[PDB]
């Protein structure tokens, strides 16, 4: 989830480029 | 790259400087 | 006529205004609608752009950080009414973060019938105060304003005469208006279900909100509850069926619709076109009736679920089988029990485990209706099949005169339920039948049932002297099977002009019982003659670990003076 | 006493994820 | 001499004075007495009853529920000494629940070694505010009385005159006295070790309390420390031995104890008849001496033991070595923990485990000296090694820097414990090295800890702006990484004259960090001027159940305040002593508003009023009546006075006084006051 | 008989009935 | 003990019996 | 606020118990 | 004694039980 | 129950009304 | 952009990070 | 890190604290 990732855990831009199309 | 947990409007500026182009589509069917 | 545009169903707009134009004629749109993220958006982007073809929407509305765009008079100057099937939050109406949005000119919306408005974060809204909900609203109390415009009182949100309604609600006229031009249309006392026409008048008793004549079917606005070919009905004639709770259609409809997941397939039961059947039902080939038949599996996503809202209810509306886990958790703040109720548990069997946790507003779980087994297959960690935890407002849990209740395997776990007390919890532990499974600690001792005394210890006074001046009580003196616990008696006395309902004593000596002369008293000096009492006492005792001798308190008692 | 107030931000702060829980994930189908 | 009867070791009397006589002609019991529960005793049972030949009892000393008996004077007149070595809940003396009991006369009691004195529900006993406890013993604040006579309030405890000396302690003079005749005997502050005689004067450096000849240790009354053979001694010379810090006695003493048991079987070390040797120590066949060995086990009842005082305490003194699980609940109100320390864990291990349950002024567990190892073979239900709970006071553990903890099995158990802190507990958890074995609610992760905060996070103030009426702080703002966490800071105020030592801000915006205009601040105006304050700030955060951002909070800053006009010089009176001597004194004004610096004196000469010039004295009517601009200045510094000289004789004058707490840039001063006056005539 | 639990005097004067005469000695070892 | 047998129990008077001689 | 007042108490209590667990078994010997 | 008990106090049901058998 | 001092047939009422059954024997040997 | 990202909004260290190779 | 918004020199000094070492290549295409 969102914060599962990007708050419970730190998001890499990796991870946010499956976000990217 | 901010090594940081986030919400509110500094995750939203952040996924907007992250997509830039289209990012993200509204198909989970169609 | 009364709809010349089309359905067109829900789907929401991205990052420009490009696939707006795929949402154009359509009159109704089934399902919800939700634009959002447009940040390289123009104030122009908008002044060639407008939709007066959608009247109603069934479930819900979302604007979500879009800029260049002020107002909404003219994206949609003509949408009137929300159904509110599908809540969001119970909310139907959505105006967050929105930046540069300063109003609405909403005036054409009637009615919102099921749902609320949420508004946050829209620092540049205005004309708020001059918008009654309660002519479009029931609960109103369900409504969220905060982080806008209106809150650094600015905005001057005037209209230039007599037009817009200055109405007294809380403290003067409120003058009601959407824009400096737009009032808020208000129709009269007997006109207020269907709507009242522009002079006044009643519309037609299937008409909602806005009607083209009065008293016509044929030319109303919007549909009361069903709509067919140009009239709005009260049911569906034969060969009809209601579908989505607003139109008939015919056998041929809703058949074809199922040939198409080849998804929510269809079948038809009670004049309707429905999903699915409930449990002991069976499909048709033929006619996709739900046949009765001998013997509702709503197998979750990993048997798991956190509920929240009616947005989370109603995925399992008329379930009668859960093959998982529930969590309750709603940081709440409004009682949605009776909504709550309107789509819940009419089941028996939990496969997995119960969770609770953290939620406010539940006085009691009475909507639970039909629950009887939890078979406990997935216990919560630390082998629970049943979890409690911070319930700021929960005191019953049911009436164990008829409600059952069968618990296969795990334990309970009580902490912090500081209305909760321990009597209910041992009758629980009882008709449960696995009373001989809870540990030390599964119940906090300390803090469930905290807040008021409940348990069974009842004092009786003996004998009662009144005056104008003078109080004293007489009651019989209780002893703990410890007599040195008992270490004073608290009373709590106040006046009381109705009868909708502090000091200290000093334990007297105990030190026999064939003559205990030791009835207990307090004089009282501050009395005022012809004047209504109520006074009550407690026993102040000694805490011990273990079953402690639960202590008395008396009754509210009301004695008026001379 | 005011403790209703404390748990009005935590659902303000909920309602704020929920709306991202939204946005997040129409996105990743790979 | 010295003492004339015998030892005859402590037996307790009860259901009738017949055994009594048993105890009659010795002189010090080792031991204890205990009197206790003769319902069917009558006032005339002790008019014939009398034992003046006891001074000294070692342990303690016990009178309950005895029917008939009213007085001491006459059942013991003459015992002086308690040296409380076995204790009783911290006492030595129990007056409890003695029915008739109204007066003691126990006025040769001097002093009470160790222990204290509890007296309850005896509801005729007086003349109590009437003994000086301090006199007694050391520690007068371990004495409990309650559920007596003297709680309502009848009885007059007086002597006739002077004798008694009414002593202040509180309020006023306390005279002191046992009854109506006997006072309480003061002896003077030199003689206080060893007591006094008759005229005051110091004993002998051996002599305890009294002595029947000032300095001589032949003829003392009580010993201090020793006794042999008609002298209280130092120590004991060889080759004698200390027996139970009394006396010394000769080889074939202690050694023929031992030959007894065939309990208490005794050996030999550090020149003393013990009971028992500790670990490493061996005894011998020759002389039963604790000699040192290779490689103290004190196995329990049970595996279990209640401990709750002294009278606990000292049966596991010494021990190296628990063969059980130790429990340690003490409803206490008095810290016991240098006499807890006194008496206890030099060892390392527990066998099973360890509880520590509603003890209430326990502040630490420093006391467990050489504490290492917890075996846990035995384990608390719930498994656990380890119990925690109720313990109100209690803050510290231990400090980890040379303290060390190794525990084998079993788990912790935390709560309800509002002054200990997750910190150390996880500090305990990572020495203990058993972090991976604690569940949830293993700690209570709402109570521990949640009176004080304590854990890491530190404010730091990055302006400081004040003023005589205005304060404003600037500080980082802190952001927990849940930025929407922060509710709000709580900040404490208060003045402050020493340094031995409420308001709410809403938190800004973050919406960045390359600048972060956001530093955030308070304005007080609520300030007195020169006036020093001491502030310090808390964050307000949102509670989590996880691991939460444990959050920050300011230290303890104290800042004066400037200094505005001093207040009027009050009460300007201007006496004219001489005929050009005038001294004009005053008061400090009610507002100082700053050091003083001097005091601004004008005096302005008046002239007579022009309309005497023109009347006509010789017609009858003549009564006469007795009676920028630089004035003359002065600048009186650190007096309320001034004398003013080269003054007209009869010359009204005016004067105007200000004080002035600033003087040497632009002179802040007070306001005016006036007043006139007159010089003599010549 | 009572037939309730006893503390304080209330348990001294029930074990005073009970004893009447002799009752109780203080001989653990002697 | 006295209270585990006269205050968490109730003695009866035979238990008492054995604290008569 | 006063519970330092309220286990005094019960430390009374049990300084009441503890004379009487002295009292209670001197006397069965059997 | 019976006026030492009944008149002197004033006996209880209870001391009077051991009146009874 | 009264409570008061007791004497005579007062008492000898007070004695038949607590007996009722039994009550008393009559052997201090025998 | 560049000034989209440094002058429009503030470029961070971890953006100029992909402008280091 | 200064936290503004940056061009010219201004710029392109920060662009050469933050590369430092080779920090950009040329290869759109070879
Ligand atoms: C907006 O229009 C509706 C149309 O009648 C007004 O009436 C409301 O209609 C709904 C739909 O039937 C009613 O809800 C129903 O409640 C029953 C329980 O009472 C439940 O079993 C049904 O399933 C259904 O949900 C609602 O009670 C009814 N309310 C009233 C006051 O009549 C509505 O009043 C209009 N709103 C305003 C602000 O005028
Ligand atoms: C009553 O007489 C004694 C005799 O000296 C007075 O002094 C007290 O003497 C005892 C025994 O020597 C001292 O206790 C010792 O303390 C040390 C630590 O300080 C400890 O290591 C020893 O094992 C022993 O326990 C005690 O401190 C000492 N007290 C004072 C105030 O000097 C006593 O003062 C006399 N009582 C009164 C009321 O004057
Ligand atoms: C909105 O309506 C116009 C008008 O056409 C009507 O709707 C069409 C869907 C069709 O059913 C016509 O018979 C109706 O008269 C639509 O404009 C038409 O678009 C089609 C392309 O799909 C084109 O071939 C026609 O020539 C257009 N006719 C006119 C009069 O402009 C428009 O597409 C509709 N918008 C949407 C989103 O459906
Ligand atoms: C059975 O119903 C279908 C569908 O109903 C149509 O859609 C409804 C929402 C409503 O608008 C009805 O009035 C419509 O009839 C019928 O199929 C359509 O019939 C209309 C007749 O005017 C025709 O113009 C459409 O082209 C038809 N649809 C298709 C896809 O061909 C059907 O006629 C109904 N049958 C009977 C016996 O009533
Ligand atoms: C208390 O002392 C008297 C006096 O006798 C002295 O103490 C004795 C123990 C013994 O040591 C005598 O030699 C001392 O002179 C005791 O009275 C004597 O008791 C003994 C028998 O116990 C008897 O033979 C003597 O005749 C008694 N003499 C007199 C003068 O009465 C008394 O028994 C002692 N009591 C206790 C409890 O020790
Ligand atoms: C070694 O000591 C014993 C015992 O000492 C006696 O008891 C003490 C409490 C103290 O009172 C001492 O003064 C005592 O002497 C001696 O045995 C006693 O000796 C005295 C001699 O005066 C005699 O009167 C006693 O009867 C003896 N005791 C018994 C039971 O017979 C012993 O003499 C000492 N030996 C040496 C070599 O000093
Ligand atoms: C909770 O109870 C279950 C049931 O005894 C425990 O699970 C068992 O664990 C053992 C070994 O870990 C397995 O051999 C069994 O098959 C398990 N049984 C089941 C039904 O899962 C579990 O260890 C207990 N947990 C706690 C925390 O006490
Ligand atoms: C505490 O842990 C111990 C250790 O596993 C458990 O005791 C075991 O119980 C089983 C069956 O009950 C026995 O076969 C083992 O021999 C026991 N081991 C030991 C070391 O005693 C015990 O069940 C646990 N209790 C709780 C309440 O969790
Ligand atoms: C569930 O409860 C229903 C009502 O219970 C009835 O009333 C109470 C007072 C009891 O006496 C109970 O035995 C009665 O039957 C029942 O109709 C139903 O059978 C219950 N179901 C189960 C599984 O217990
Ligand atoms: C117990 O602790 C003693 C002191 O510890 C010493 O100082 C601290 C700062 C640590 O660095 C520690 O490692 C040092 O040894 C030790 O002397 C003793 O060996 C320790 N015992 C055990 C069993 O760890
Ligand atoms: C109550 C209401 O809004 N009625 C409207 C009316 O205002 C509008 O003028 C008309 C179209 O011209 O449609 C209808
Ligand atoms: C301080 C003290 O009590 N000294 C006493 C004295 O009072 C008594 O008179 C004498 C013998 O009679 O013994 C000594
Ligand atoms: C609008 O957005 C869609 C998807 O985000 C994209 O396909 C299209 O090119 C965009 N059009 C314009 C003019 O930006
Ligand atoms: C005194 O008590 C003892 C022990 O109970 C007993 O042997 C003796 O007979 C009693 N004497 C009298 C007179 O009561």
């Amino acid at each position: 989830g969102i914060v599962e990732q990007c708050c419970t855990s730190i998001c890499s831009l990796y991870q946010l480029e499956n976000y990217c199309n | 790259f901010v090594n940081q947990h986030l919400c509110g409007s500094h995750l939203v500026e952040a996924l907007y400087l992250v997509c830039g182009e289209r990012g993200f589509f509204y198909t989970p069917k169609t | 006529h009364l709809y010349p545009g089309e359905v067109c169903p829900g789907m929401d707009i991205r990052n420009n205004l490009t696939r707006l134009h795929e949402l154009e004629n359509c009159s109704v749109i089934e399902g919800h609608l939700q634009i959002l993220l447009m940040f390289k958006t123009r104030p122009e982007d908008f002044r060639d752009l407008s939709f007066p073809k959608l009247i109603m929407i069934t479930d819900y509305l979302l604007l979500f950080r879009v800029y260049g765009l002020e107002s909404l008079k003219d994206l949609f100057p003509n949408l009137t009414v929300i159904r509110g099937s599908r809540l969001f939050f119970n909310y139907a109406l959505v105006i967050f973060e929105m930046v540069h949005l300063k109003e609405l000119g909403l005036y054409n919306l009637m009615n919102i019938t099921r749902g609320s408005v949420r508004i946050e974060k829209n620092n540049e809204l205005c004309y708020l105060a001059t918008i009654d909900w309660s002519r479009i609203l029931d609960s109103v109390e369900d409504n969220y304003i905060v982080l806008n415009k209106d809150d650094n009182e600015e905005c001057g949100d005037i209209c230039p005469g007599t037009n817009c309604p200055a109405t007294v609600i809380n403290g003067q006229f409120v003058e009601r208006c959407w824009t400096h031009s737009h009032c808020q249309k208000v129709c009269p006392t007997i006109c207020k279900s269907h709507g009242c026409t522009a002079e006044g008048l009643c519309c037609h008793s299937e008409c909602l909100g806005n009607c083209s004549q009065p008293d016509d079917p044929t030319k109303c606005v919007a549909c009361r509850n069903f709509y067919l070919d140009g009239r709005c009905v009260e049911t569906c004639p034969p060969p009809y069926y209601h579908f989505q709770d607003w139109r008939c259609v015919n056998f041929s409809f809703c058949q074809d619709l199922h040939h198409k997941c080849k998804c929510h397939q269809y079948v038809i039961h009670n004049n309707k076109c429905i999903p699915e059947c409930p449990s002991g039902y069976t499909m048709n080939s033929s006619n996709l009736l739900c046949t009765p038949c001998l013997g509702k599996v709503c197998h979750l996503l990993e048997g798991e679920k956190t509920i929240d809202s009616v947005t989370s209810a109603q995925e399992l509306r008329g379930c009668t089988v859960i093959n998982g886990s529930l969590i309750i958790n709603i940081r709440g703040g409004n009682n949605l029990a009776a909504e709550l109720e309107a789509n819940l548990g009419l089941i028996e069997e939990i496969s997995g485990y119960l969770k609770i946790r953290r939620s406010y507003a539940l006085v009691s779980l009475s909507f639970f209706r039909k629950l009887r087994l939890i078979r406990g297959e997935t216990l919560e960690i630390g082998n629970y099949s049943f979890y409690a935890l911070d319930n700021q407002n929960l005191r019953q849990l049911w009436d164990w005169s008829k409600h059952n209740l069968t618990i296969t395997q795990g334990k309970l776990f009580f902490h912090y339920n500081p209305k909760l007390c321990l009597s209910e919890i041992h009758k629980m532990e009882e008709v449960s039948g696995t009373k001989g499974r809870q540990e030390r600690n599964d119940i906090a001792l300390k803090t469930n049932g905290d807040q008021a005394s409940c348990e069974n210890e009842l004092l009786k006074f003996s004998y009662i002297r009144t005056s104008f001046d003078k109080i004293l009580l007489r009651w019989e003196p209780y002893w703990p099977p410890d007599f040195r616990d008992l270490l004073g008696f608290m009373l709590f006395y106040k006046e009381a002009p109705y009868q909708n309902v502090v000091v200290d004593i000093d334990p007297p000596l105990r030190s026999n019982d064939p003559k205990s002369q030791n009835h207990p008293g307090w004089l009282m000096r501050g009395l005022k003659p012809w004047t209504q009492y109520a006074i009550f006492v407690k026993t102040l005792v000694t805490f011990s670990d273990e079953r402690r001798t639960y202590g008395a308190k008396s009754d509210i008692i009301y004695v008026q003076t001379d | 006493a005011a403790a209703k107030e404390l748990e009005e931000s935590s659902f303000r702060k909920t309602f704020e994820d929920y709306l991202h829980n939204v946005v997040f994930v129409p996105s990743p189908s790979r």
